């Protein structure tokens, strides 16, 4: 909820931005909605918990991949998901224990975010 | 469970420009193989001697087939990391030799260069010849450009 | 001078790449073995079914 309330709001704004067809503010909102759409959907039969949910929620909420191609967003998203499932899997358990936004967990988040960003 | 390490983000910065794109292809196939190894389990799915036995009419058949599977053998693969190891060691040799040799030689050369750079002659105490040697580019060309003052009209 | 130093450093560190190549080969072999295991499993299960089902 913390990781993505603003994310949902910005999705709404990008729709309000999508309500048009050259503000670099609007352009930024556009790239943001681009990533948001490139991410939100999913394929059939992919059960999971809110874990990767809150993860990518902060990640897009970070928007440090807004530069990354929204086309490349889905691929690098699979990449980051695999990275988290492998390494920060224990850190994922930690965030699960983080029944609150742990600034420590948040820092691990930004760190592994840069890490997977290199892996991109 | 073996995989030796390159900092792939940095590791892209190790190859000569020959086929570093092919190197990237190799790294991508490596990540692909990592995912693939993640997919399947290391061991077989199990087999029920007595469970499927009581479950099947082929009961003692189920146990005997469990025994046969214990006897049955799938072929294990083969490895050639030895060739890779030899290539890796020889490359380490060649590259290290070339580096620690030519880089160090140029290091000495540019070290002398820096020394001479700290060794700039004072202008008034710099003869015309002082510069002419120091800046060989001021050479008289006194054959190619002999005619006193032996230089182009510029 | 800095360039010579940096070129030396990078060419030296390169060996991690050969490590990764070993990684690729080792993963290939391990996957082959694991897949052979699982394939044997599936064959055994198919054989077991071929009688219980009948």
């Amino acid at each position: 909820k913390q990781v993505a309330g603003t994310m949902k709001l910005e999705l709404a704004q990008y729709r309000e931005v999508a309500a048009f067809a050259l503000d670099a503010a609007t352009q930024q909102l556009l790239s943001r909605g681009v990533r948001l759409t490139e991410l939100l959907k999913q394929g059939q039969y992919s059960p999971m918990a809110i874990e990767e949910q809150v993860a990518v929620i902060y990640a897009g909420v970070r928007g440090y991949l807004d530069k990354l191609e929204p086309s490349k967003i889905t691929k690098f998203e699979n990449a980051f998901l695999s990275h988290v499932i492998s390494q920060h899997q224990a850190l994922l358990g930690k965030i699960r224990t983080d029944g609150k936004i742990s600034e420590e967990s948040d820092a691990k988040l930004k760190e592994i975010v840069t890490n997977f960003l290199a892996g991109f | 469970l073996a995989l030796k390490t390159i900092d792939w983000v940095a590791f892209g910065e190790i190859i000569p420009r020959n086929q570093k794109a092919v190197a990237n292809s190799l790294k991508s196939w490596n990540e692909t193989l990592t995912s693939r190894l993640a997919t399947l389990p290391e061991k077989p799915p199990a087999i029920d001697w007595a469970y499927y036995k009581a479950n099947v009419a082929k009961a003692g058949l189920v146990d005997d087939f469990e025994k046969k599977f214990n006897a049955l053998k799938v072929p294990i693969p083969e490895d050639k990391y030895t060739a890779q190891v030899d290539a890796e060691e020889k490359e380490d040799v060649k590259s290290c030799a070339e580096f620690l040799t030519q880089s160090k030689t140029r290091i000495q050369e540019y070290e002398k260069e820096l020394e001479k750079m700290r060794n700039i002659i004072p202008f008034d105490q710099m003869t015309i010849e002082d510069l002419n040697e120091v800046f060989p580019e001021t050479k008289l060309d006194k054959k190619k450009y002999p005619y006193w003052p032996h230089r182009p009209i510029e | 001078i800095d360039m010579e130093k940096s070129q030396q450093a990078l060419v030296q560190k390169r060996h991690y790449l050969f490590d990764v190549q070993r990684n690729n080969i080792a993963m290939a072999l391990e996957v082959t073995y694991r897949e052979r295991l699982h394939r044997v499993y599936r064959e055994v299960k198919n054989r077991l079914d071929y009688h219980i089902s009948v």
